[PDB]
């Protein structure tokens, strides 16, 4: 794995692989 | 506000495995 920035494609993918059908409420951060 | 962590930093998947709704 890598470690670095993951705001980004990253963290939405992270979440897409753990939550990628649980559709993570990944939006902005109001 | 929960990925403010990873967004602004870096965690691990299993932290972000209860970012599901």
């Amino acid at each position: 794995f890598v470690n670095q920035h993951l705001c980004s494609s990253d963290l939405v993918e992270a979440l897409y692989l753990v939550c990628g059908e649980r559709g993570f409420f990944y939006t902005k951060p109001t | 506000g929960i990925v403010e962590q990873c967004c602004t930093s870096i965690c691990s998947l299993y932290q972000l495995e209860n970012y599901c709704n």
